[PDB]
């Protein structure tokens, strides 16, 4: 119920209104990323 | 005014089949494939 | 070396400059422009000092349309003659880490250029139908100069047709120690003769900036289509009659949907960069 | 047809959705009649 | 279709089935009876 279709399925209209509400989401949605961070050693380490 | 403004457009994105968007225009061709236009007409366009 | 022209797929930006067709017209537009001193107005009591890149999110910030932040005074550390660069061209007036700064003559033709790049919207920059004439000249009669006495239409075939992507490849390109020497040779008082010959002998900066018009002319045109040959990934996309049809900036938001103060930015940088092709002052 | 033009509910419209009432779809679709029903009747009248 | 069928009617004969179709390979188009209702409004009210 975006999109009304003439079946009782799993048809494309599924993905479609998928697609709308994901859309309108990222429309909003103003976020901004903010941590904090250990600090551990480096020569102990074996990938680089 | 620039909330609702955003609205009508949005929504006249997904339908409208005579508009782009300068670039893909290909994936709207993989949107709007579940639309099919010309069914789509009032109570339809309310809904959404 | 330059940039590979990328589309999914690379490139070398002369395959890309020899892939387009510049192709003339009727209606004789006898109407001979003239060329004018690029209008530097610097000036503001108002400076971002630090560490100012001053290559590639340079070029980007500056004209790949992208966030129009007021984009203001920041290069207004290009007078103080007394300024230096590093290597990476970062901008700077404190070299910190025992890094090293420039020979004097680079230094002085890159403050030089983004000098002329400072404060735009009090710069007073000349109407834009005549860029249009200059650029389409350059690129039509080459670095001659002679009058058009035609009119030119510009088409491309064979892309994966992106000319976003075009803009993007644009806006991860350096420049600067591409057209370094070129400045260099108009500051220490060379002569077009010379410095023709230069551009002719050199032809690294030749494609770049063959390719800067060209870019900024489709960006600021309004008579552009486009279209997808439905049989293959390959759009062709022609601009009709360039510079008879053009006065303002575009707004077709199909094409590219370019704002106001950054274009005002892109026809001073043809300016100033076909600048010392032309006779005197 | 200025009646029908205005006050129609087609059993179309309301079909896909597009002029129910309160609600849409049903999904249901535009019965048209079946080859019984109608063979006797015809018959029938041939007769008479 | 009925001459077919042993019905009467004389040879050769017709209709005049006053609409069209919609579906035409599976593409639901444009519904000509609109567009020629559409434009016969159209010119009318250009004329009163």
């Amino acid at each position: 119920n975006i999109i009304n279709t003439i079946t009782d399925g799993i048809t494309y209209a599924n993905r479609t209104e998928f697609f709308i509400r994901v859309m309108v989401l990222m429309m909003m949605d103003r976020k901004i990323l903010t941590m904090e961070f250990y600090d551990v050693d480096t020569s102990a380490i074996s990938n680089t | 005014i620039d909330a609702i403004c955003s609205v009508e457009g949005i929504l006249l994105l997904i339908l409208s089949r005579q508009t782009t968007i300068p670039g893909y225009e290909d994936e709207l061709n993989k949107l709007r494939t579940g639309i099919s236009q010309p069914k789509v007409t009032e109570r339809q366009y309310r809904r959404a | 070396m330059t940039l590979t022209y990328w589309d999914k797929e690379k490139r070398m930006t002369l395959k890309q400059m020899i892939q387009q067709v510049a192709i003339n017209e009727q209606e004789n537009e006898l109407t001979h422009y003239v060329f004018t001193t690029p209008l530097s107005m610097p000036t503001f009591g108002k400076p971002m000092l630090g560490y100012v890149p001053l290559n590639e999110v340079a070029t980007s910030k500056f004209f790949s349309n992208v966030n129009d932040f007021d984009r203001d005074n920041q290069l207004a550390m290009a007078h103080f003659p007394d300024t230096t660069i590093t290597q990476a061209y970062n901008l700077t007036n404190s070299i910190k880490p025992g890094d090293t700064s420039l020979p004097d003559a680079e230094v002085a033709a890159l403050k030089w250029f983004w000098k002329f790049f400072t404060s735009i919207n009090l710069v007073r920059q000349p109407p834009m139908d005549n860029v249009m004439y200059w650029a389409c000249q350059f690129l039509s009669s080459g670095t001659s100069f002679l009058p058009l006495e035609r009119d030119v239409e510009i088409v491309f075939s064979g892309f994966k047709g992106s000319h976003i992507c075009m803009f993007s490849n644009l806006r991860q390109m350096n420049l600067s120690p591409i057209l370094c020497p070129y400045y260099d040779l108009i500051t220490n008082f060379k002569t077009t003769t010379e410095i023709r010959a230069y551009v002719d002998a050199h032809e690294e900066l030749k494609s770049l900036l063959t390719y800067l018009c060209l870019c900024t002319i489709v960006g600021l045109c309004d008579t552009f289509t486009e279209t997808r040959n439905m049989d293959t990934g390959e759009y062709v996309w022609k601009v009709r009659d360039v510079v008879s049809r053009n006065h303002t900036p575009a707004q077709n938001v199909e094409k590219f949907c370019y704002t106001i103060q950054n274009a005002k930015y892109m026809i001073q940088l043809v300016h100033v960069l076909l600048f010392p092709l032309t006779d005197n002052k | 047809v200025w009646g029908l033009l205005g006050n129609t509910d087609s059993s179309y419209g309301n079909a896909i959705g597009a002029t129910g009432t309160a609600n849409v779809p049903t999904k249901v679709q535009p019965v048209i009649p079946t080859p019984d029903n109608f063979i006797t009747p015809t018959i029938h009248l041939k007769t008479s | 279709r009925a001459i077919a069928a042993k019905f009467p009617r004389f040879k050769d004969s017709a209709h005049l089935n006053p609409y069209s179709s919609l579906n035409i390979g599976g593409r639901t188009q444009h519904s000509v009876t609109y567009t020629r209702m559409y434009d016969a409004i159209e010119e009318m009210f250009n004329l009163i």
